[PDB]
């Protein structure tokens, strides 16, 4: 990450390595030794001989059989029976630990899962000051533990300091301090304001403070709010310690560091627990804070936050799982003792505490998410998400300012920047280039800065292409310093931001000419690129940013050589590579369904006799050409209104996109069924289904499952099933026509007399582009196809070629996304010149109007080289007169034409009352709504009777409600 | 337009090892 | 009353008081 | 308004579906159909004709 | 053929967020709306059909109730 | 378990001494480079590909001029990048090339002159 863009999955990869390399020991060493009531039998774990066994199955097997890709944790355990003094040691099998793929994904019950990163408040001390109802400043200081425990302090109106443990519980400072062993004498001496502390000492409080034991009882009375006088006992402290001090006063290493630096204390970094002086120091600054000495904390600063990655969560689950196993053995140890049997260390340990703790974490934890496999981009960006609304200056280079969610979570789910990295205290770090003085070695000038260090460096993003009669060091550039912007000389600059993609996420970094787009359209563009369907034929963009190749490499979608050598054999199914007397066979994915019913398919990118290095590409996956992400197509486009068929975001297209198969995609839908044992018997699969026409059963085989390669339609039975008999067959739903490409059938090998039978049918649909489909560029220009015209009806160019799509030009000025205009012109030049362009964003740093110069010069070269003068018109560059296909007359004004990259994507009652349509409203409401209301009111001993009084004879009728 | 990206070029990070083979190589998983 | 009754899965019981309280353009 | 002539369908002998593979052919069944689709023919007459690859 | 017959003269409600239109059968799979405008309701009773045709149609509601301004003024490309 | 990412070995002058004095059967190709020289980045990728092509039929090594400056000068290195093609036949004289030569030109020297 110092001189290249890091691997996009690096954060997941390092985190899992830390969990295996160090995380296991920290939790396996917290497992208590288990001793019985009589202390006769003692069980212990020899942690130094812990082992991990490679999975017996392969990753593709764990998906085919819906199993879990996992490793076996083995430890040696000793069991001493003092009745016989025999120490028996065996290799105990604690359970399974799910393993992570190189792409940062887990396979749990066959489902690809990704653990996303959480951002949380870091432990430490934070000095706030909130205004009361009268506008009087009140200063508050809160201590946060490693568990999130909050020990709040405050200054009240009478200056009495209270330890607010909850909204209703208040504890005086002196009582809490004395319960921890601090006598009244030292507290006064070591605080800057002893006269303040003595001023609140009531006579009743002094007698209790005088002894440590009585202060503990006083603290318990206030903390528990229980009427009465408790009696000191060892059990009371144990209950008090877990409820309060185990949850709230265990700072940890990060909290101790933050407590020390914030409060200016020289306390060793090894002390992870709260000290009486730390509480006392918080009291001192709180007073000095009220009187103008210092600054208040900013809770939204990233230096006050910390990131919890897959290492933190997987280590918590192991710690939670080891607490269960201890009580599992405690229950089993008592049972063996009650039966006077010698228990084998094995029978004392069952695997479920470790296996079921992880299946339940992956299935239920909100940070464990099913991997989005719509396209290669969705796979790579899912693992870089950050879950918690405003942009903060500390975010720059760490959290993308654009990529956020749309709706109600906006600003609470963000993305990590491309060059970001997680540091040694859960902090996000970003790399900057250091400008060092003359006399220093300075081997590597690229350094990673945490958010705390960022404020105190002068960071410039300008360049040094400016000279006057003076000297270069005196030229001024915009820089960031202390969370603001200045203009300083170059000689005062400490650091330079030099990486082109430093400040943005992956999605924003795929938008060419992004600096010409309003920042709101760049957010909508990131979302649309995540909805792009892989096409049956793939094609590289003419114009890109250059990040497309990195996405292809990190997604895992292509096949990359794990070994150097030469290619000997390629076909549709495999590629054989041999190097250094070692031959490897690499299978190729074919027509495999993804999470969102998209089609994955690999095609070889190498031939026989071609030499390969390790890490080079072998095959192209879906939406990938030549090692580049390829989410769309380059098509001929004109920007003009066309008879209202492109009104607003509507898009008019040519029939050639349909019969050319330009935007045709494959969609594989999986239909499933299971057998269950009802009270009347087991469900059966058979072709012989009574009372059904033979036409529907024509696709079934002898066992009652649809044949391979059949052409099924809506209503056609896929699996014949009988429920003891009533028909419960797997019928194809509406809109599911297609071809059966794979049938799967297996019985789950369980311990019961009946093993459930599971059938899966995979049906492939080839979907061409249609009216109602949605398309989009990369600049937040999204459209819906409203009309498909024959090619002779389309507007056509001065070379006679009709255009493929017609976009509304009125969509650009309102949306302020000028970048699509640059891209379309440059795309046309590239196609005529047989060129592709990969342009890093913010090219204006070189010179004014850099994009205009690049686009116009390339347009002119395309016009000159191909003798196509309409391509570059000196009178109006980028635009040309085009012709109406219906009439042959030219359109009056010149029109921008180009070849952009286009992707294909995956009160009412009041209004009726305002119209006075009483009978329509009655129909749309219909009574069961009111009859059910009466019964619910009856449950509360209320009766609601509806009476009609006749206007004729005044007789009252009780309606039947 | 028909270029094949060379993933061992100077602008690319070092090849990502297989996670299992990496764990076995560093002697944290036993066959 | 204060802290409401909760079940074993840390869920507060609901009483009766809680119970009662695509388009395409056509220009022609 | 100008007419042309080309292959309208293909029948395979021992193929389950058009997305399978054949032992001995580098290309897949689906790739064969695309190669058949790009074959340019000429004829002045109308009617469904049949041709053969053996 | 029957569907075309019974649809004629039978308005439907589309949800000025909710209005009444006379439906016509179109080719394709999408609902087609005129440029100056998903739940579809079919009035059943003759009382409801009268209200839809005579009160909720898009030509007796040309003025907005707020100040009396026209509702369907041409915009954008028009 | 994990294949190494780089085939070309970096040798000291002393190590290269024993390799040339000792008995050799395959052609020996020696690359002089420096990490600060821009063209050496391009040459490093060509020699890695040449190592894959010639698995055991050639031996490709490299020497850093920052570490073995005196040795490079005595070998008549006039600049970078410089390649030496040393035959297994002790009577034949070595071939010194200068500049970013094409991969095919390296193959012709190895096949026809080594």
């Amino acid at each position: 990450g110092t001189s290249t863009i890091p691997g996009f999955n690096q954060i997941q990869f390092e985190g899992f390595y830390r969990f295996i390399d160090q995380g296991l020991i920290e939790e396996l060493s917290k497992f208590p030794k288990i001793e019985d009531i009589d202390h006769e039998i003692e069980f212990q774990l020899f942690v130094e001989t812990y082992q991990l066994v490679e999975p017996l199955i392969k990753e593709r097997d764990a998906v085919y059989e819906s199993l879990t890709y996992s490793s076996e944790l083995y430890v040696s355990a000793g069991l001493i029976w003092k009745t016989n003094r025999n120490m028996q040691e065996q290799r105990i099998f604690i359970g399974n630990i799910p393993l992570m793929n190189s792409l940062g994904t887990f396979i749990v019950n066959g489902i690809y899962r990704v653990v996303i990163n959480q951002i949380l408040q870091s432990p430490g001390i934070y000095y706030q000051s909130e205004l009361d109802h009268n506008g009087i400043s009140v200063y508050t200081g809160t201590i946060i533990s490693d568990w999130g425990g909050r020990l709040e302090l405050e200054i009240d109106k009478k200056a009495r300091i209270w330890a607010r443990v909850s909204r209703k519980q208040k504890i005086s400072i002196l009582v809490l301090s004395s319960a921890m062993g601090s006598n009244l004498r030292e507290i006064l001496e070591n605080v800057c304001y002893p006269e303040i502390f003595l001023s609140f000492l009531t006579d009743k409080e002094k007698k209790k403070i005088g002894s440590k034991e009585n202060a503990i009882l006083e603290f318990y009375q206030q903390f528990s709010c229980v009427g009465g006088d408790p009696i000191f006992s060892e059990s009371l402290c144990k209950e008090l310690q877990k409820k309060f001090f185990h949850q709230r006063c265990e700072l940890g290493r990060i909290g101790r560091r933050n407590i020390n630096w914030r409060l200016n204390l020289n306390i060793p970094q090894n002390n992870i627990f709260l000290l009486p002086r730390d509480i006392l120091a918080a009291a001192d600054h709180l007073i000095g804070m009220k009187f103008g000495m210092g600054t208040l904390d900013d809770m939204n600063h990233l230096k006050n936050k910390r990131i919890r990655s897959v290492a933190d969560l997987l280590q918590d689950q192991l710690g939670l799982a080891l607490a269960r196993l201890e009580n599992v053995v405690k229950g089993t140890i008592g049972g063996a003792i009650r039966h006077k049997l010698i228990p084998t260390p094995q029978n004392l340990v069952t695997s479920t505490p470790l296996t079921t703790t992880y299946e339940s974490f992956f299935g239920l934890h909100p940070l464990s998410q099913v991997l989005d496999r719509t396209n290669p981009l969705t796979q790579i960006v899912h693992g870089r998400k950050l879950s918690y609304r405003d942009i903060h200056p500390s975010h720059y280079g760490r959290i993308c300012p654009i990529d956020t969610s749309e709706g109600i979570n906006v600003g609470l789910i963000g993305s990590l920047s491309i060059h970001a990295r997680i540091g040694d205290w859960g902090s996000l770090e970003s790399p900057f280039y250091e400008l060092v003085e003359k006399s220093k070695k300075a081997q590597i000038r690229m350094l990673f800065l945490s958010p705390s260090q960022d404020e105190y460096y002068m960071i410039a993003a300008g360049n040094s292409l400016a000279l006057n009669r003076g000297i270069q060091e005196e030229q001024v550039v915009p820089a960031r310093y202390r969370q603001e912007f200045l203009t300083i000389a170059w000689e005062e600059v400490h650091l330079r931001s030099i990486f082109p993609f430093q400040y943005f996420s992956i999605g924003a970094s795929l938008i060419p000419f992004i600096e010409h787009n309003d920042a709101n359209r760049a957010l909508m563009s990131s979302n649309m690129q995540r909805q792009a369907v892989p096409l049956s034929r793939s094609e590289k963009c003419i114009v890109g940013t250059g990040l497309e190749r990195q996405v292809a490499l990190d997604s895992g979608v292509p096949a990359i050589a794990e070994h150097e050598g030469k290619i000997l054999y390629t076909d549709t199914e495999k590629i054989i590579l041999s190097g250094n007397e070692n031959t490897l066979s690499i299978p190729l994915i074919m027509y495999q369904r993804s999470n969102k019913n998209t089609c994955m398919h690999q095609k070889p990118q190498v031939r026989r006799g071609k030499c390969i290095k390790k890490g080079q590409i072998l095959a192209d996956g879906a939406a990938t050409v030549g090692g580049e992400l390829a989410l769309g197509k380059n098509v001929l486009v004109a920007y003009m209104p066309w008879e209202g068929y492109n009104f607003e975001d509507a898009v008019l297209i040519s029939e050639c996109l349909v019969y050319g198969d330009i935007y045709t995609s494959f969609h594989i839908r999986k239909y499933e069924i299971q057998t269950h044992v009802t009270t009347q018997g087991p469900e059966r699969i058979t072709k012989e289904i009574p009372h059904l026409e033979g036409r529907l059963l024509r696709n079934l085989d002898k066992n009652g499952i649809v044949m391979l390669g059949s052409w099924v339609e809506t209503g056609d039975i896929l699996v014949g099933k009988l429920t003891p008999s009533k028909e419960t067959c797997l019928k194809l739903p509406i809109g599911g026509r297609g071809r059966v490409i794979d049938v799967r059938w297996v019985q789950k090998k369980g311990g019961s007399s009946y093993n459930p039978e599971i059938i899966r049918v995979y049906i492939s649909q080839k979907r061409e582009i249609k009216v109602g489909d949605k398309v989009a560029g990369r600049h937040g220009n999204k459209g819906i196809i409203s009309k498909i015209l024959p090619r002779q009806d389309m507007p056509y160019l001065q070379d006679g070629r009709p255009v493929d799509m017609v976009f509304n030009p009125l969509g650009v000025p309102s949306r302020m996304n000028v970048g699509q205009i640059f891209e379309c012109s440059l795309g046309l030049a590239g196609s005529l010149l047989d060129r592709h362009y990969r342009i890093a964003p913010f090219d204006e740093r070189y010179e004014q109007e850099a994009s205009r110069k690049l686009v116009f010069s390339e347009l002119y070269e395309a016009s000159k080289q191909t003798a196509n003068p309409w391509v570059f018109e000196p009178e109006y560059p980028g635009k040309s007169r085009i012709f109406d296909g219906r009439t042959g007359d030219p359109f009056e004004q010149p029109v921008i034409i180009g070849k952009p990259y286009i992707l294909k994507l995956i009160m009412e009652v009041w209004a009726l009352e305002g119209f006075g349509v009483a009978h329509i409203l009655q129909e749309m409401l219909t009574p069961e709504s009111f009859r059910l209301l009466v019964r619910e009111l009856r449950s509360l001993a209320l009766e609601l009777n509806h009476f009609l009084v006749s206007e004729k004879n005044f007789q009252i009728n009780r309606k039947e409600v | 337009p028909d270029a094949v990206m060379d993933f061992r070029g100077p602008d690319f990070h070092e090849p990502t090892p297989n996670m299992l083979s990496y764990l076995k190589e560093n002697c944290k998983v036993i066959s | 009353r204060g802290q409401p009754m909760r079940d074993g899965h840390n869920k507060v019981y609901k009483s009766f008081s809680d119970v009662i309280e695509v388009i395409v353009v056509g220009p022609s | 308004e100008i007419e042309g002539t080309c292959i309208t369908r293909a029948k395979f002998e021992n193929i389950p579906h058009d997305y399978s593979n054949i032992v001995g052919i580098q290309e897949s069944v689906h790739e064969i159909l695309m190669n058949l689709n790009e074959i340019v023919l000429k004829s002045n007459l109308y009617g469904t004709r049949n041709a053969l690859i053996c | 053929e029957i569907l075309q017959e019974v649809m004629q003269g039978h308005p439907v409600l589309l949800n000025l967020g909710i209005q009444s239109f006379q439906p016509i059968l179109v080719e394709g799979r999408t609902i087609c709306l005129h440029p100056l405008v998903m739940a579809v309701h079919v009035p059943l009773s003759l009382e409801a059909q009268a209200e839809a045709r005579l009160l909720m149609f898009s030509h007796m509601n040309l003025l907005s109730p707020a100040i009396g301004d026209p509702i369907s003024v041409p915009t954008q490309d028009m | 378990f994990v294949r190494e990412d780089y085939l070309v070995r970096k040798l000291s002058a002393q190590e290269l001494q024993d390799l040339v004095k000792g008995e050799r059967k395959v052609p020996l190709i020696v690359d002089f480079y420096a990490t600060w020289c821009g063209p050496c980045i391009l040459m490093a990728q060509e020699l890695e590909m040449l190592a894959v092509e010639y698995e055991s039929n050639a031996m490709i090594v490299k020497v850093d001029t920052d570490d073995e400056y005196e040795f490079a000068r005595d070998m008549q290195v006039r600049g970078l990048p410089t390649l030496f093609f040393i035959s297994p036949d002790p009577s034949k004289d070595a071939i010194r090339t200068e500049g970013l030569i094409p991969l095919q030109m390296m193959r012709d020297i190895i096949d026809n002159d080594m």
